[PDB]
Order: C-alpha cells, then structure tokens, then sequence
C-alpha cells in the first residue's frame, strides 16, 4: 500500500493547499484518491455548506455545524441543494421561534447557533437569558 | 471553481457512503 499520497496530501494541508484543489489534481492525474482523506475532510466541506447559506440569507445569523451536517446529510453530498435547505430549515426555525415571542432582535439567531438548531434547547437558552435580566434588576 | 467545490461534496458523500 502506497502511503505516499496520504503524506503528500498532508504537505499540501501544512503548505495551506486547498482540499477541492487536491482533489481535483489528484483526478485529472487519473491517481486513487485514498477515501480515507475524503471522509476526514467531511468537516471542510461542512464548514463550505455553512457559509454559503450565510452569504445566500445574511440576517439567518451563523449555521451550526449541525444544521450543515443534516442538510448535506439529506441532499446526499449535492452541495447547492444543501445550501438550499440549510436556508430553508433554518428560516422555518426563525420564525417558529419568531412566534413565541423570541425574533432574532431578541437573540434567537444566535440561540439557535449555539444549539445546533434544535428549537427545544434554543427556546430553553432564550427563556434564562429573559429571565436574568429581571433577577439583577429586582434585585438591584 | 465553485465546480471544485461541488465535486469535493459530491466525492466526499461517495466517501462517507
Ligand atoms: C466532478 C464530480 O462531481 N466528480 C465526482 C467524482 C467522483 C465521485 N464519486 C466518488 O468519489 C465515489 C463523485 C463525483
Ligand atoms: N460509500
């Protein structure tokens, strides 16, 4: 097993090469890409999902890993359909969250980054940061 | 480019699965 590649494809991590990049030389060499490096490099190309959604819908806030991860997850790798529904899932999160009382002025945007988009625990997380405010100002 | 970039998602799923 020729473990070249791997520690070649490593250089290219160190010298700061871009993993698409890697990837595409490696298949226009007509060379192996050894999966093992493309299943590590999942987290890149969830971090790629995220930020696409937020340049798509600025306002939506910053997208969780765990909401990139469910989509891409979904849309089977197809990574414009991923954006897509990241965005989508995560405006119906806003505004279910939106109909209780909590918009993203009053932080829900940043709740539901922190939870990795789970309502439940977002509207937990927004119900203290209500209910704090009130304790340091009845008490002081 | 942004066919690097869906090609690397598109592989990297091929991967996983
Ligand atoms: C350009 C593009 O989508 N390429 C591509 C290459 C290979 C695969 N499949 C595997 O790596 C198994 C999908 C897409
Ligand atoms: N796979």
């Amino acid at each position: 097993e020729g473990l070249q590649l791997v520690s070649m494809i490593r250089e290219g991590e160190a010298a700061g090469a871009c993993p698409e990049e890697i990837f595409s030389a490696l298949q226009y060499s007509g060379t192996e890409v050894p999966l093992q490096w493309l299943r590590s490099e999942l987290p890149y190309v969830l971090e790629m999902v995220a930020e696409l959604a937020g340049q798509q819908d600025p306002g939506l806030g910053a997208f969780s890993c765990q909401e990139a991860r469910r989509a891409w997850l979904d849309r089977h790798g197809n990574l414009d359909e991923a954006v897509e529904e990241c965005v989508r899932t995560r405006r119906r999160k806003v505004q279910e969250l939106q109909s209780l009382g909590f918009g993203p002025e009053e932080g829900s945007l940043q709740a539901l980054f922190q939870h990795g988009g789970d309502v439940s625990r977002a509207l937990t997380e927004l119900q203290r940061q209500r209910l704090e405010p009130f304790r340091q100002r009845l008490w002081d | 480019d942004p066919a690097m970039q869906r090609c690397f998602s598109a592989a990297v799923y091929c991967a996983i699965s």
